[PDB]
């Protein structure tokens, strides 16, 4: 496993939110691991 | 219960420099995902920034990362965000809020950029 997907996706699951059939671990490696970048995606439900 | 102050907004040229504070109680704030949203004109609330203040990792959002920088003093329950070179679309009500929809946010207060 990715350290780096490691770090971000535990950072964003103490945000809140979850990783139910691996939808935040898809986000945040087409968002080259980056939280902002994710969370922008995010809002723009 | 849950209390949410914003202070600091003015109006300020294209390039000015900006500090908003937030004093929060009736929760634990000290180890807490905070956030800065804002409205701007006729829009919707966005997010602005975030920071954890228990570890302190902060993210912004694309149109703020390298211009805004959030903080936080846990022995003054306050957060602040650190604004500069200010342009026209930052104009907005910013709020600091307990999530990044702005749900449980503070009255907010006005940050207006115009050219003096």
């Amino acid at each position: 496993a990715d350290p780096r997907l490691i770090e971000s996706l535990s950072q964003m699951l103490s945000m809140g939110f979850s990783d139910e059939g691996g939808w935040l671990t898809r986000l945040l490696q087409t968002k080259n691991y980056d939280i902002g970048a994710a969370l922008d995606t995010i809002q723009y439900s | 219960e849950v209390q949410l102050v914003e202070s600091g907004g003015g109006l300020v040229q294209p390039g000015g420099s900006l500090r908003l504070s937030c004093v929060a109680s009736g929760f634990t704030f000290s180890n807490y995902w905070m956030y800065w949203v804002r409205q701007a004109p006729g829009k919707g609330l966005e997010w602005v920034s975030t920071i954890n203040t228990g570890s302190g990792a902060a993210y912004y959002t694309s149109s703020v990362k390298g211009r805004f920088t959030i903080s936080r003093d846990n022995a003054k329950n306050t957060l602040y965000l650190q604004m500069n070179s200010l342009k026209s679309e930052d104009t907005a009500v910013y709020y600091c809020a307990t999530d990044l929809r702005g749900a449980q946010r503070g009255q907010g207060t006005q940050v207006t950029v115009s050219s003096h």
